[PDB]
């Protein structure tokens, strides 16, 4: 096998890393102490599982994981949570002064202090791999430290690890649930200074898991603990291929042959069903043809946007539960006819199945329901530019009258420095059209 | 990023400060003589931001009172809370500063501001991650206007990159002291423009007219007005010294507030306004606190428009009717808020309510219609300084004609930047 | 208290909408750049239907179809009927067109060029329905509906454009016989006003000269038409389930040939009203399609069919 | 309708299904940190000699 670290900045970083490691214990068996009895070979293996966990001789598996923050609050309850006996104090990384939602702050001036101890740590975890990969990066677009440290740390990675893969699970910001007003600039901060260095990069724009939680949960003001859990579910069904047996995305490198073509280009659209509420008494459980059905309604979609207007690249299902591979194309053969499903002309029009016939784990108390089959589509689609065009618009309109940007210059960083990232911004939405239209 | 360090300077600057720590110290529990008797752990696990603790589990605040005369600083020691405050934190001079400016920041609080400082360090000191410092004052008296200012100036100096952040009572000649009092106030708020990262614009002719009209008080005092404040001070600190998963601190508070530098200048507000049975419903308190009979700067926000509110709800309410209703009055009366910052109202909810009431809610609002504030001042400055009027009392302690005619300047320059981003 | 904005001037149509919704005390117009708004009148080119359904707490609706203009340009009209199934290559209703990049009478288009020599090139119908007195051509504008639900609207006002000369065969470069524009005739008013016959008249002079209706002979294959059409793209358009909901007013333009058979011509997006009738239509398109969606303090024939095979 | 490159195991299974047919460097990062700080630093002096300016102020009023 070969090793994966999972690199978690900022508070939604962090808190999302929470999420997926409590999940993966639960689907790999493992408790919060770290002892795996499924596990027979004690103090080492190179099985699946052991690409996200490695092992000591007392029987405890350890994440690779590397938790920044540029505060201590957030990592604190980690230390002092559920899972506290699970990681290794180096690995959770803290300072003293956040971001204040600045990616110049996050970047270039708090960023410079801890970006040589952070590396240090990564180069820690990795000096216990046999044959690294690359990484997994959590973070959020509109925090300081999700942000601008982010991109300092890609841009780093890049130099001390060139051969190994990089993939991205980014938060989109949302105004319903964040109280920053500055998160367009940080976006296209981070996006620009971070393309070059991201292979692959997965969007969650909380307004849509926001709703999804509203809608299918019943949830009424849903916290970040009813999203991150399902986003958890979402980035697990992602990361299950790498973490168990199987022939479809094995590496971090068949993500970006399978759904990246065009390198720029590199942001799959998620959709996923079923999303269904625990609280809910009587459900009438979906088959195969309806969930696969549902990868194609945008109400379940990460980011809402519309992929009939636009064309695909990649797609490709991954499904968790009692499916088997006839269900799935009689259902593809259903939903071809029905819906508006345009290729481009220089990619074949087809999907890329992957089956575990594990169903989904859920977490004991949670808000999701335990189901007999779901599906995760991943789709490079055109249309996904719509969540471009928003940021890039509430970009322009705070920037024509350099709003907030004294804040941004006052660490340092120079106004060129603005207008340089919406132009790269204004390439990348035009390469999309091209490819699109 | 957790301590605080609060200043308090001058007559104004004492009182209003006295009632911050009375109502404060009754919401974390914290009796007259500096001990812990309340009930939820939520009292104490912010408490840091605004006490140190001392031997015996006393908590002390972190508050350094200022004066240029011993008055007010010994009936604030004879006050209702005045034992909790630690002795060598009262600094003070003797002679006073008679209403003058340049008293406070030249002459007489030039030989006394090194002490107050050397208070501020020892404070500064024993503190694991200092977020910033809070003054409380008037800015037309002599104190609190000219020293307030001067120890600002010097903060900023020895703390280049803490926040910097004041309440300032404006004067109005229905509440009224002395006719200098707006001379007092232009060469503060010239200072202010510079040295601070926000200011609290509480407008005496505001809180009067609210105890007169909207309160049926027919003669206020003081401590009417300084209830309104106090309220208010509670209001805008709670973020801070409450959870509820908010994860900010005065910088990132002030990065979401303040879109120009020179544009801080806050107006503060209070929804119910109290002097009740009858509990206000979600519409009610964000009606109220939208209203301009409701604001502590006496200033039409229809005159002007919005480049960001932040509204914090007090007390247990549904988190859904609040969403409704502060989107309600934008999507309603959206031509007074700015289009071009996105989503620039942002809204909290705290579960412990303020004492008396069952649910209040807190205005902080970034108007240009503040401008009004500046236009009124600066046209009673210019109606006395037109004919140099009482200006012998400034020039006698070395000050020229050329420093109003600055400050007059620069704060005609403030309102006419407050102009350029209300037509645009 | 409802909001909207206006990013179309030049729509003689949505400017009348504009003024009804203004005219009533719940309805204020924004300027055109503000987000917080429940209904957009939105531009003809570039609309930007990326930024709609994305403001909190509002209910976000828009005067165009995403995607309706595969109907509209003449170029993928022709694509889209060889393409479908459910209008075939083999369809009765359309001229026989076809595409190449920039009785055997044909016409091209997008400068109209008609002749056996030499956009879209498209089998010219040499022999027309010609009303008489006259002996002259026209061509039949009916504007359909289609609200957020997708229920086909058909306003039941339409009107002929006319032509006012007698039609020629042989003489094909004199345009104001073949072609029966408003802007190309401006004889222009000797038999109708302005050369424009309304659906009372044209039922009556059916009855006299051909003892039909307007009802049976055309109008039936008129809303056949419609609704193939829509029902074809609803599947790529329609905004059920959709963050923001669509509705559009189309104009559907015709022809009948001798033989009373009704021909499709062109689908318009952005169409503009016949003067008389604007009153009206412009507050059916409030009633049906804006306060459906946005309730206050028929005109219309809706086309719907379900033939069980 | 193709169904291509099946692979089957005891825990799940894959196959493809076709419908039809078709960096700077250590040095240039640690420098251009460092250039911010270069102005982060000059704007910290700019303000120290204005403040400088109102101490010397301070006193020729007094004097
Ligand atoms: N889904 C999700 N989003 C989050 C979470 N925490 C914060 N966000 C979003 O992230 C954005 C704010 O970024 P944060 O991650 O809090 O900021 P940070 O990375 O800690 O950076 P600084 O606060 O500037 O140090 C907003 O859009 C929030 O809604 C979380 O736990 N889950
Ligand atoms: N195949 C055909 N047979 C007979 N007449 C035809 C024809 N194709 C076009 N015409 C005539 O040409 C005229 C204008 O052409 P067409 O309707 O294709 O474009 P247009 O753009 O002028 C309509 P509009 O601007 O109202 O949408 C029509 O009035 C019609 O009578
Ligand atoms: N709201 C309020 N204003 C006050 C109070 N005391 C004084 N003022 C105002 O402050 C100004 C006088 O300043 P003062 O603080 O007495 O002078 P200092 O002691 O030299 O700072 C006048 O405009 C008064 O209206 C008070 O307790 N509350
Ligand atoms: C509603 C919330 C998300 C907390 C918010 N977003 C932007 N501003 C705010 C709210 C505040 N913003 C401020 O700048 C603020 C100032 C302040 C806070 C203190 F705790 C102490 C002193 C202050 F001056 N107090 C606030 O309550
Ligand atoms: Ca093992
Ligand atoms: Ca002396
Ligand atoms: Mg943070
Ligand atoms: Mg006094």
């Amino acid at each position: 096998m070969r090793e994966c670290i999972s690199i978690h900045v900022g508070q939604a970083g962090v808190q999302i890393g929470n999420a997926c490691w409590e999940l993966y214990c639960l689907e790999h068996g493992i408790q919060p102490d770290g002892q795996m009895p499924s596990d027979k070979t004690i103090g080492g293996g190179d099985d699946s599982f052991n690409t996200f966990f490695s092992e000591t001789g007392a029987g405890k598996h350890v994440p690779r994981a590397v938790f920044v923050d540029l505060e201590p609050t957030v990592i604190d309850e980690v230390r002092t949570g559920t899972y506290r006996q699970l990681f290794h104090p180096e690995q959770l990384i803290t300072g003293k002064e956040d971001a204040a939602n600045n990616y110049a702050r996050g970047h270039y001036t708090i960023g410079k202090e801890i970006i040589d101890l952070v590396l240090d740590r990564i180069r820690k975890l990795a000096d216990q791999c046999t044959g690294l990969q690359g990484f997994l990066v959590f973070h959020s677009f509109g925090g300081g430290t999700g942000s601008g440290f982010t991109s300092l740390l890609m841009e780093r990675l890049s130099v001390d690890y060139g051969k190994k893969s990089k993939l991205e699970f980014s938060i989109y910001p949302a105004p319903q649930v964040s109280t920053a007003v500055v998160e367009p600039y940080n976006s296209i901060l981070t996006t620009h200074t971070t393309l070059e260095h991201s292979d692959c990069a997965f969007m969650v724009d909380n307004e849509a898991i926001y709703d999804i939680c509203r809608r299918n949960l019943d949830i009424e003001r849903p916290t970040y603990t009813n999203l991150n859990r399902l986003i958890s579910q979402i980035v697990s069904s992602i990361t299950a291929s790498l973490r168990f047996d199987g022939a479809l995305n094995v590496d971090l490198t068949e993500f970006q042959t399978n759904l990246v073509p065009y390198p720029r280009i590199h942001f799959p659209l998620a959709t996923y069903a079923p999303v269904i509420s625990a609280e809910k008494a009587y459900h009438e459980q979906l088959s195969v043809a309806e969930i696969t059905n549902a990868c194609f309604e945008p109400a379940n979609q990460m980011v809402k946007c519309d992929p009939r207007h636009g064309k695909y690249m990649a797609c490709c299902l991954l499904y968790r539960g009692d499916v088997v591979p006839k269900d799935v194309n009689a259902a593809i053969a259903t939903i071809k006819t029905k819906r508006s499903i345009q290729f481009v002309d220089w990619c074949p029009t087809g999907f890329k199945v992957g089956i575990n016939y594990q169903p989904p784990t859920v977490v004991p108390g949670g808000d999701l329901a335990k189901v007999q089959r779901a599906v995760c589509m991943l789709s490079n689609t055109t249309a996904i530019a719509e969540a471009w065009a928003r940021l890039d618009h509430k970009f322009d309109l705070m920037y024509a009258k350099r709003a907030f940007v004294h804040w941004y210059v006052g660490e340092g960083m120079e106004e060129g420095e603005f207008s340089e990232a919406r132009e790269d911004m204004a390439a990348l939405e035009k390469d999309y059209e091209e490819v699109g239209v | 990023m957790r301590e605080i360090v609060h200043i308090q300077a001058g007559q104004c600057g004492n009182q209003i400060g006295a009632k911050f720590w009375e109502v404060i110290s009754d919401e974390h529990g914290i009796d007259p003589t500096g001990s812990y008797h309340g009930d939820s752990d939520l009292q104490l696990e912010r408490i840091n931001v605004y006490y140190n603790e001392a031997t015996g589990n006393k908590y002390v605040p972190r508050a350094i009172l200022v004066d240029l005369e011993p008055g007010t600083m010994d009936s604030v020691r004879s006050g209702p809370f005045g034992q909790i405050f630690r002795p060598d934190n009262f600094v003070f001079g003797q002679s006073g500063a008679g209403n003058n400016w340049a008293k406070g920041h030249y002459t007489e609080g030039a030989e006394l501001v090194d002490s107050v400082l050397d208070v501020v360090r020892k404070e500064s000191e024993s503190c694991d991650c200092l977020q910033g410092f809070q003054l409380t004052h008037s800015l037309g008296g002599g104190t609190g206007s000219g020293m307030g200012t001067l120890l600002i100036s010097k903060i900023r100096e020895e703390y280049p990159d803490r926040i910097m952040n004041t309440f300032s009572v404006m004067p109005s000649p229905k509440v009224s002291d002395t006719v200098v009092e707006p001379y007092n106030a232009t060469l503060s708020v010239h200072q202010l423009v510079e040295n601070t990262d926000e200011t609290y614009c509480i407008d005496n002719e505001a809180l009067y007219d609210i105890c007169f009209r909207t309160l049926k008080l027919t003669t206020p005092t003081y401590g009417d007005l300084n209830h309104l404040v106090s309220a208010t001070m509670s209001g805008v600190t709670t973020c801070l010294r409450f959870p509820g998963q908010l994860n900010a601190d005065l910088r990132k508070l002030a990065v979401n507030m303040v879109p120009f530098p020179r544009l801080h200048f806050f107006m503060p507000g209070f929804a119910p306004l109290t002097s009740q049975y009858r509990a206000l419903t979600v519409p009610e308190l964000t009606q109220q606190m939208f209203d301009s009979k409701n604001m502590m700067a006496a200033c039409d926000p229809r005159h002007g428009r919005y480049l960001t509110v932040a509204a914090i709800f007090r007390g247990r309410m549904s988190m859904k009717e609040v969403d409704e209703q502060m989107l309600n009055v934008q999507n309603k009366n959206s031509s007074y808020f700015v289009e071009w910052i996105p989503n620039n109202v942002k809204t909290a909810v705290c579960d412990i309510p303020p004492r008396g009431l069952k649910m209040s809610a807190t205005f902080i609002g970034n108007s240009t219609a503040i401008q009004e504030l500046f236009k009124r001042i600066s046209e009673q400055f210019t109606a006395m300084f037109r004919r140099k009027a009482f200006l012998h009392w400034y020039t006698g302690e070395g000050m020229d004609e050329m420093e109003f005619t600055e400050a007059e300047s620069n704060m005609n320059d403030l309102v006419s930047e407050y102009q350029q981003y209300q037509d645009a | 208290m409802y909001t909207f904005v206006v990013r179309d001037e030049n729509s003689s149509v949505y400017a009348e909408v504009s003024r009804l919704l203004l005219a009533t005390g719940q309805w204020k117009r924004l300027r055109k750049d503000n987000p917080r708004f429940n209904l957009m009148l939105g531009e003809r080119n570039r609309l930007p239907f990326g930024r709609l359904g994305h403001e909190p707490g509002l209910v976000q609706l828009v005067n165009y179809y995403r995607g309706a203009d595969k109907l509209c340009r003449k170029a993928s009209l022709v694509k889209l009927i060889k393409t479908s199934p459910e209008l075939s290559e083999s369809c009765t209703w359309f001229p026989e067109s076809y595409v190449i990049y920039p009785g055997n009478v044909w016409i091209a288009k997008s400068g109209i060029l008609i002749s056996s020599e030499a956009h879209v090139i498209q089998k010219y119908l040499e022999k027309p329905l010609l009303l008489e007195p006259g002996h002259r051509k026209f061509d039949i504008r009916s504007w359909v509906l289609v609200d957020h639900l997708y229920n086909i609207y058909l306003y039941r006002e339409g009107v002929l454009r006319t032509s006012s000369e007698p039609y020629n065969s042989a003489n094909f470069q004199d345009k104001t016989c073949h072609l029966t524009n408003h802007c190309i005739q401006k004889n222009y008013g000797r038999y109708e006003e302005g050369n424009e016959m309304f659906f009372e008249e044209f039922n009556q002079y059916l009855m006299d000269a051909l003892n039909t209706t307007l009802e049976n002979s055309i109008l039936l294959q008129i809303k056949h038409i419609i609704r193939s059409c829509l029902m074809c793209i609803e599947p790529a358009i329609s905004t059920k389930h959709l963050h923001y909901q669509s509705f559009q007013l189309f104009g559907f333009d015709f022809m009948v040939d001798e033989e009373l058979k009704v021909w499709l011509i062109e689908v318009n997006g952005a169409p503009a009203c016949a003067q008389k009738l604007y009153a009206e239509l412009c507050q059916g398109i409030v009633d049906v399609a804006i306060s459906s969606v946005f309730p206050l303090a028929s005109i219309f024939i809706k086309l719907h069919h379900h033939h069980h095979h | 309708m193709e169904v291509i490159e099946l692979n089957k195991c005891t825990s799940g299974q894959s196959f493809e299904v076709i419908l039809k047919p078709p960096d700077p460097s250590l040095e240039e990062i640690q420098k251009k940190l460092e250039a911010a700080e270069e102005r982060r630093k000059y704007q910290e002096a700019e303000l120290l000699k204005h403040l400088a300016e109102k101490r010397e102020h301070e006193r020729e009023v007094i004097q």
